[PDB]
């Protein structure tokens, strides 16, 4: 956190950063659908190599 | 009085029989099989209206290379699509031996007769489908 | 309610690239999508939710009933924007879909975001609204679309639909001035909502 702090009363207002924080709300949202997203892609993938090296064991 | 056994004729639609022969000679020498979908009515006529493949192994036919996890999901499969009805047994292709049942093939249908009594091992020659005759 | 299966329709369209709502509309239906599915999911978990898109020149399934909250967001991931809903066509296409369901005590729901105003037939809409109700589908209308100036041919739909059916049909209208689309959406009555039976 290099801003949001007595760095930045100077450099905007102190509402400014008051706002700041809630546009950065916004944000994580948005962050936290796409790692979500991820989340789901990665439990799938793993478990569709489960289904591959099943019958590659069986041969092996 | 018991209960008596007696004839039955094994009716393989024309669905069932290309399956079973493209499936079959399309993964030989390697042992393929699958389950038999269909109905038992009557006493006399056994009628499989359809088969699919099961995964193949090179552990070729085993009674824990039926798979039911396998079969579970087919099942389902079909009864999205309504064509689920009665599995009434499995076959196996046995490469250009015979048709006779092997020892350990002898314990994996005896594992589907007690599921369902009217259970059938049919077993498949491709390599000698080739002839005039289709050797089943 | 409990015991519920949901089409949500999500409008797809170039007015959800305005900047309204936070900080596009788009944006914001992605937030909203996540907190309705954990709302319904707490109240009973045995309910599903499908996705349906008006994306392209006709509706799609971008997901059928699963009771993955992965797949209806891997869903959004795949629809595209440029396209426009149109929501005869919709209805009758979530009509089929609500015919799938997990189990059959899962009741008929239709969710609906409008971002656009409408410029299907008000009568020919009249007649789709009194189908859904035979199928014992009610609709719930999230209206932030027809009210960018346009009228409410949405009035005469919602009162179609509305009969002793415990599946009761809603017209919701949300502040179209900023306080967060999926905010007043969540806040809003939805798994306290009443039947009419």
């Amino acid at each position: 956190g290099d801003d949001e702090l007595d760095q930045e009363i100077l450099n905007l207002s102190t509402q400014e950063l008051q706002t700041r924080a809630k546009l950065l709300d916004n944000e994580i949202r948005i962050f936290r659908s796409e790692l979500q997203r991820l989340s789901h892609e990665n439990n799938v993938m793993l478990e569709k190599i489960k289904d591959n090296k099943e019958k590659i064991k069986n041969n092996r | 009085t018991g209960r008596d056994d007696t004839k039955e004729t094994v009716y393989i639609s024309s669905i069932a029989l290309l399956k079973m022969l493209k499936h079959g000679r399309a993964g030989v020498p390697m042992e393929v099989m699958g389950l038999m979908l269909g109905e038992f009515v009557d006493d006399y006529t056994v009628n499989v209206v359809d088969v699919f493949a099961m995964p193949q192994s090179g552990t070729g036919v085993s009674v824990e290379a039926v798979d039911d996890v396998f079969q579970a999901k087919m099942m389902d499969m079909l009864k999205q699509t309504g064509r689920d009805q009665m599995v009434v047994g499995w076959y196996h292709s046995h490469p250009g031996f015979g048709c006779w049942l092997s020892s350990v093939d002898v314990n994996t249908q005896k594992s589907f007769e007690q599921l369902n009594s009217r259970a059938v091992a049919v077993v498949v020659d491709p390599i000698q489908s080739v002839k005039g005759k289709v050797v089943i | 309610m409990v015991l519920e299966a949901t089409v949500l329709v999500i409008d797809n369209s170039e007015y959800s690239r305005n900047g309204d709502f936070p900080r596009t509309r788009f944006e914001a239906q992605i937030d909203s999508v996540e907190f309705i599915f954990q709302a319904k999911r707490n109240s009973n978990p045995e309910n599903t939710v499908g996705l349906i898109s008006g994306a392209g020149a006709n509706p799609r399934v971008l997901s059928t009933f699963t009771a993955e909250f992965g797949k209806i967001l891997a869903g959004l991931h795949d629809t595209q924007i440029e396209g426009k809903l149109h929501m005869a066509t919709a209805l009758q296409i979530a009509q089929l879909t609500l015919k799938h369901r997990q189990n059959k005590v899962q009741h008929q729901r239709i969710v609906a975001f409008v971002c656009s105003p409408i410029s299907d037939s008000r009568d020919e809409l009249i007649r789709l609204a009194k189908t859904l109700k035979k199928n014992n589908v009610a609709v719930d209308i999230i209206n932030f679309g027809e009210i960018e100036q346009n009228t409410e041919l949405l009035d005469e739909f919602i009162a179609a639909v509305n009969n002793p059916q415990e599946e009761t049909s809603h017209l919701l209208t949300v502040t179209p001035g900023p306080r967060l689309l999926y905010e007043n959406i969540a806040s809003s009555p939805i798994i306290l909502e009443e039947g009419s039976s």
